[PDB]
RNA sequence: CCCGUCGCUACUACCGAUUGAAUGGCUUAGUGAGGCCUCCGGAUUGGUUUAGGGAACCGAGAAGCUGGUCAAACUUGGUCAUUUAGAGGAAGUAAAAGUCGUAACAAGGUUUCCGUAGGUGAACCUGCGGAAGGAUCAU
RNA sequence: CGGCACCUUACGAGAAAUCAAAGUCUUUGGGUUCUGGGGGGAGUAUGGUCGCAAGGCUGAAACUUAAAGGAAUUGACGGAAG
RNA sequence: UAUCUGGUUGAUCCUGCCAGUAGUCAUAUGCUUGUCUCAAAGAUUAAGCCAUGCAUGUCUAAGUAUAAGCAAUUUAUACAGUGAAACUGCGAAUGGCUCAUUAAAUCAGUUAUCGUUUAUUUGAUAGUAUACUUGGAUAACCGUGGUAAUUCUAGAGCUAAUACAUGCUUAAAAUCCCGACUGUUUGGAAGGGAUGUAUUUAUUAGAUAAAAAUUUGAUGAUUCAUAAUAACUUUUCGAAUCGCAUGGCCUUGUGCUGGCGAUGGUUCAUUCAAAUUUCUGCCCUAUCAACUUUCGAUGGUAGGAUAGUGGCCUACCAUGGUUUCAACGGGUAACGGGGAAUAAGGGUUCGAUUCCGGAGAGGGAGCCUGAGAAACGGCUACCACAUCCAAGGAAGGCAGCAGGCGCGCAAAUUACCCAAUCCCGACACGGGGAGGUAGUGACAAUAAAUAACGAUACAGGUUGUAAUUGGAAUGAGUACAAUGUAAAUACCUUAACGAGGAACAAUUGGAGGGCAAGUCUGGUGCCAGCAGCCGCGGUAAUUCCAGCUCCAAAAGCGUAUAUUAAAGUUGUUGCAGUUAAAAAGCUCGUAGUUGAACCUUGGGCUUGGCUGGCCGGUCCUGGACCCAGCCGAGCCUUUCCUUCUGGCCAGGACUUUUACUUUGAAAAAAUUAGAGUGUUCAAAGCAGGCCUUUGCUCGAAUAUAUUAGCAUGGAAUAAUAGAAUAGGACGUUAUGGUUCU
């Protein structure tokens, strides 16, 4: 037959189900960036889990090895490029530094609140998730969509949306058409 | 049917190995051929890739070489006398390879007395003698015998050889295999290896 | 199993062809010939997954069985023919020739080349021997088989075959100094010159080559393709790049200053 | 606190006359289909083809026949392996704390325990030799 | 020098009782043999093997169970002492 | 995240297990289920049994057309277009399925064929000592039929070939053999035979250390390639073929010549393969310690057979072969591997299943055809099942696709299509349940709705809510349409419709502890029940049954079983053995394991590179000098480091054996790790990007594999050998002697 398609899983959860400091500290950061549920949490702790195992992995042979020049330039390179590195930070140590409210802050849904946008952070990914906010020319409708670094001074409206010099919307066009 | 596999057969420490798969075609052998002397019979055979082999079942002549002169000829095969395998195939006259048997000596002694000019055998009997002088007394040109005079000296051949013409049949050995190519080609005997079957066959 | 295999399954096939994963369940098995299957590029696959003149496999054999496409300079209508090292394919229609010559990255350049150096190409000689009545022959590298050579040329070394008549112009012996590619192998595609040769009776002799940047590889003579007279001076184009191995990060490092 | 017979209930496994039963593998022996090779055979069917009516003599060749070879399968026997019946016998565990006593834990009222051998409703008792994990690190 | 032991201390070890080895063991590696893997069922059944026998050696499983056990502390009790 | 927590006691510290906890490309099941992408799926039990339908056929100008087929009159009265049926050719040996057997077997990596066969493809390759073109069959067809019945076929009458069977056409010489005659010092010769290529023998070339008294290829290696001689052969094949163009020369005769192709043909090479084959490596078991050898077990000689090697088989002959370094036997709920799950490291468990290899087609066995099959959508027979029958006979093989029964805890449509991927065929055109598309599908995986924002009113510390008041926003769904597609569906786009209880209503488990969240209310009263474990329940139950409230995860959550971590409770890393389980009663002892120290060290000189700077030489960056440091060298120190010829590369002659380690090559793709790349993000994929292109242009990296084998550097560590009755080493040109080429 044909080949076999790759898929991996994109979280992991907890050991321990149940530990009050843990569960205020993730319920803690979802009501500050408007998450849906636990597993948006478990998605940013795992995927910053990996990231410092591979950073490991290149601290651990010696400086000026062609594999931790290579490849850790290349995982530092595309840390600044998305802003969750800065720019004075680029040394692979500070990589492992990172924590989950680094990529939180990269989220569409977290900039789109942050540029003023919207009212909340909550009123943010309803935005998102109704078709109105664009990044560039592209409408974009993930909440989790990791804006880089230059597509940054494109977060606007959608030029079709009513917020942004679309139409009305169907509910003004039913009571203004009444 | 017949099989050439490795499997069926115990290893070398003499474990009994289980059934691996089913008799393949491309390990096959067939039934010999068991060639006896009589009027000539073949069988053709179709082999792996298309090929063709030849059961000679019945033959009666075959080519003949003498190792010694240089000279092949075809000539009738009277018997077999000897077979270093089985007895059996003596018994029965088994054509095989490197079975000894006994040829008609003819076109052996045409060629010898017409390339030099001399007899074989040596036998002192009146069809001998006439013979011998028959030939020694053939009408011949000059430089005929001039060229049959060259070839003088190298003319004694072996005893044990020369010997068995009296007899009209020379010791070979056939070195064709006729189950294969149908053909029963082989040589005279000659020298030390002569010498050897001599031994065999007189016991 | 009972007789040759007729299919080949996608994921089987040879990697430097670069098919993707997804289009299918096989792909072009291709047919005996000249080349190796495992070291051969198929019609079907140059002139759709290289060149995209053709859309599918539809296409290519309506594009072949209008006796436009030729290797070797003969007219070649089997959608799968082995086209290998040295082979010359020409589209007359598009007045276009090229020449398949390993590119650095292990895979088959795009190598277009002029008609003039059409009208030839490289074999290295597999075996000279003598033929039936005594005639002496080689055996080049492509199965060609060359009668009354010139009694100099030995195995390993390279004829120049006229491609129209099928004679060997010249030759080139195999010794130290001499240009080559590599054919098979983690080195394949690089180029340099001999260094040593490094003979290991009953096992297999091994090369030692420099590269234009003074980089030293070792290698199986039965990888070793030459090329050349000397350094700077090979008998056909070679591809972009030169056969010259850089490290990723110097392709890292050009790839940036190329796009600014 | 606690031990063991004995009595009731349930469950598990064991032994067990029945030359028990059933299923599967391997195999001796016997019989042996069929193909293949071989041996003749020669329905009919062409003339090397010759013949003043045609007699030949050349080739092809079906059924069938002879002897081999590979050998399915069956019958009998043996063996291996896996399930399973069984009068009766002897255990273990769980349940409840039913009967008899009080063996152990205090010097447990005869210190206890080990090996061995007898005896005895039951725990157990006794002999011989050990141990202290003793109730003595000592006169 | 070799032994049989003993006294003090604990650098050190240990759950502790205690230990000059039971130390040099998470700062984990001198060499090597044997044995154990919760309590029962059970050193039982079965097979083998040794034995005259008694028995020895080798040796399960089904099933059952939340503890069984080690060392020490306080108390209570003793047909133990003061 | 290299983690632990509850349970033995009146309390304590332990051993130790039980229980809790998390994952599973790990199965089942319960409850629940809105959207997008992706997608496993009758393996487990029964390689059990199968109704029905389909799954393998195939024609170009170029094999054979008098279809009494169609079509048109056309360059055509031999045929000529198209074209069923048949003959011929090829394929049907691929694919697809499944995992029963199978434990040095398969398989993996690594070898070999100087040990063989090979349709096809691709190159070469054939002047060989009736011909203006040979025969007689047969199909389709026509018309006589027989049987209940089949993809049954029989008589009779035709007729063809690239079918079948035969058969000529040719260079120039030259060489060899026999040899009447002849010359007559050994020459000349008329006339006869033989020459290509295959087959089968026998005998010869197939050389190759450098001066004095004519050739000869390859290999590490051959009896190799190849050639020659004498013969041999139920005599191999060296075109009686087919389409398009029709040209040139005149000696204008159906004159002689000739262009591009089809198909075919011998041998060699090549390619696709095949068959054997070297080395090393498999889970449990000793309640398996000896096994193999009648009747092949190990070896030798000869043969037979084979495509070929080989006890593969036969005859004769030896008595061997394996084994505590585990042979042999047994078990496997065992196809092997790439890989999968979990994992600090080391490991443990799994791998029927997308790729590779093997095996099988109900169980055995035997074969035909063919290059290739011991083939089963081929045949023959037996066994077991099983179908039709007019009772005489005939026909079977879903572990292909779909589907049915059965089995079970356990698994989908008797759907559409060759459009893609590819394969097959005489082939641009036909076929393909291979494959693709849709259906079913909470196997797993990705993204991601179920609301957002104001005003009042209050509470509250300039703003977070708690309520009753508004106007906005949107997709779930529905739909014109377009897109998508072979045609559709769906997705993506998008008119009109589509939200206040936004009833367009989120569930699954829990609330004593472990373990997050009640000492609320009602019911029962050691009952009913809960409770993985500890425990709760006998009239105010924080634990049962309910209501309220709250907690956890959420389109998912629980349960059962297996497995991994937790488990340093299998311990090599890394356990324990006085008393918790556990040092054999004590010695000896073979295999195994393990074994004291010691042999070139130090010194000196020159030099290359890279780190820091000083220099600074700064548009972070580059040079000698200087300092140190770190690696590599090369000579000299009594000096290992092979040795000669051409002259560090190429051509010879010698060499103690390992282990170890470095480097290199190899270890398929997929998978893993990882570089690049806005699939709208992501899982993925291997794409893509450029001012918008009658085109330009980065890519599709790279690591890891690891035992075995291969090449290589190093000589510590650990082995091994040497000169003790000297049978020892050097004499390069030491002195003779014996030989051999
Ligand atoms: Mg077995
Ligand atoms: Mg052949
Ligand atoms: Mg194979
Ligand atoms: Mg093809
Ligand atoms: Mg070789
Ligand atoms: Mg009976
Ligand atoms: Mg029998
Ligand atoms: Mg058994
Ligand atoms: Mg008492
Ligand atoms: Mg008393
Ligand atoms: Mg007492
Ligand atoms: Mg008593
Ligand atoms: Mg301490
Ligand atoms: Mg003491
Ligand atoms: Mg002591
Ligand atoms: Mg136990
Ligand atoms: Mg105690
Ligand atoms: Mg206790
Ligand atoms: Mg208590
Ligand atoms: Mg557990
Ligand atoms: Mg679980
Ligand atoms: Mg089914
Ligand atoms: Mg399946
Ligand atoms: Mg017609
Ligand atoms: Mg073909
Ligand atoms: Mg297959
Ligand atoms: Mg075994
Ligand atoms: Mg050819
Ligand atoms: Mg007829
Ligand atoms: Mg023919
Ligand atoms: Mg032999
Ligand atoms: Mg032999
Ligand atoms: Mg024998
Ligand atoms: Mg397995
Ligand atoms: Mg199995
Ligand atoms: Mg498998
Ligand atoms: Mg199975
Ligand atoms: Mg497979
Ligand atoms: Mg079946
Ligand atoms: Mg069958
Ligand atoms: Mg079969
Ligand atoms: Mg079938
Ligand atoms: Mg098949
Ligand atoms: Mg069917
Ligand atoms: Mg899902
Ligand atoms: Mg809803
Ligand atoms: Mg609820
Ligand atoms: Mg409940
Ligand atoms: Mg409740
Ligand atoms: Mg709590
Ligand atoms: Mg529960
Ligand atoms: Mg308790
Ligand atoms: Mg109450
Ligand atoms: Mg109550
Ligand atoms: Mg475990
Ligand atoms: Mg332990
Ligand atoms: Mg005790
Ligand atoms: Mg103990
Ligand atoms: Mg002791
Ligand atoms: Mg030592
Ligand atoms: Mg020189
Ligand atoms: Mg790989
Ligand atoms: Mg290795």
């Amino acid at each position: 037959p044909r080949a076999p398609r790759t898929y991996s899983k994109t979280y992991s959860v907890p050991k321990r189900p149940y530990e009050s400091a843990r569960l205020d500290a993730e319920l803690k950061l979802a009501g500050e960036y408007g998450l849906k549920n636990k597993r948006e949490i478990y998605r940013i702790g795992f995927q910053l889990s990996k990231i410092r195992r591979a950073a490991r992995d290149l601290l651990t042979r010696d400086e000026k090895d062609p594999k931790r020049l290579f490849e850790g330039n290349a995982l530092i390179r595309r840390l600044v490029r998305i802003g969750v590195l800065s720019e004075d930070k680029m040394k692979l140590d500070y990589v492992l530094a990172l924590k989950p409210e680094d990529f939180l802050e990269r989220r569409l849904q977290t900039q789109v609140f942050k540029l003023g946008l919207a009212r909340s952070i909550h009123h943010a990914r309803v935005l998102i998730t109704q078709r109105h906010i664009a990044v560039g020319k592209q409408i974009v409708n993930i909440p989790s969509f990791t804006v880089r670094l230059d597509s940054q001074k494109h977060i606007d409206f959608a030029h079709n949306s009513p917020y942004g010099g679309g139409r009305a919307g169907r509910v003004k066009r039913k009571n203004q058409g009444k | 049917g017949i099989s050439r596999d490795s499997r069926h057969k115990r290893s070398a420490t003499g474990a009994k190995r289980a059934q691996f798969r089913k008799k393949r075609k491309f390990e096959l052998g067939r039934q010999p051929a068991n060639t006896k002397i009589g009027p000539k019979r073949i069988h053709s055979v179709r082999t792996r890739g298309g090929n063709q082999k030849f059961r000679a079942l019945r033959v009666e002549t075959g080519n003949f070489s003498w190792g010694s002169e240089g000279v092949s000829r075809k000539t009738r095969i009277a018997g077999v006398v000897y077979h270093p395998s089985n007895n059996e195939l003596v018994r029965t006259n088994t054509l095989t390879k490197s079975a000894v048997v006994q040829i008609d000596a003819t076109p052996f002694r045409q060629w010898y007395e017409n390339h030099y000019g001399a007899t074989l055998g040596k036998k002192k009997g009146g069809a001998h003698a006439a013979h011998a002088a028959e030939v020694a007394d053939a009408k011949r040109s000059r430089k005929v015998e001039r060229k049959l005079a060259a070839r003088s000296g190298a003319a004694a051949i072996e005893s044990a050889v020369d010997s068995q013409f009296g007899s009209g049949r020379l010791y070979a050995v056939i070195s064709s295999r006729p189950g294969q190519s149908g053909r029963c080609d082989g040589y005279i005997l000659e020298g030390e290896e002569l010498a050897f079957y001599l031994r065999r066959l007189t016991a | 199993a009972r007789g040759p295999k007729k299919h080949l399954k996608r994921l089987a096939a040879p990697s430097h062809w670069m098919l993707d994963k997804l289009s299918g369940t096989y792909a072009p098995r291709p047919s005996a010939g000249p080349h190796k299957l495992r070291e051969s590029l198929p019609l079907v696959v140059f002139l759709r997954n290289r060149l995209k003149y053709a859309l599918n496999g539809r296409e290519v054999k309506a594009i072949m069985m209008q006796q436009h496409v030729q290797v070797d300079g003969k007219v070649r209508t089997d959608t799968t023919y082995p086209a290998g090292f040295m082979d010359v394919i020409t589209l007359e229609a598009t007045n276009e020739h090229f020449r398949l010559v390993y590119d650095v990255k292990g895979k088959f350049a795009v190598h277009r080349i002029s008609a003039e150096e059409a009208a030839y190409k490289l074999g290295k000689v597999k075996k000279v021997q003598l033929g039936k009545k005594g005639v002496p022959y080689v055996v080049t590298h492509d199965g060609r088989t060359i009668r009354y050579p010139d009694p100099l040329i030995r195995a390993n070394d390279t004829v120049k075959i006229d491609l129209a008549t099928g004679k060997i112009d010249d030759f080139i012996k195999f010794d130290t100094g001499r240009l080559v590619m590599v054919t098979g192998g983690r080195n394949l595609g690089r180029v340099g010159v001999i260094v040593h040769r490094e003979k290991h009776e009953g096992g297999f002799d091994l090369v030692h080559i420099k590269d234009a940047l003074e980089n030293t590889f070792v290698t199986r003579l039965s990888n070793v393709f030459v090329i050349g007279t000397e350094a700077g001076k090979p008998w056909v184009s070679l591809p972009k790049g030169k056969g010259i191995k850089l490290s990723i990060s110097e392709e890292r490092d050009r790839r940036r200053a190329q796009q600014g």
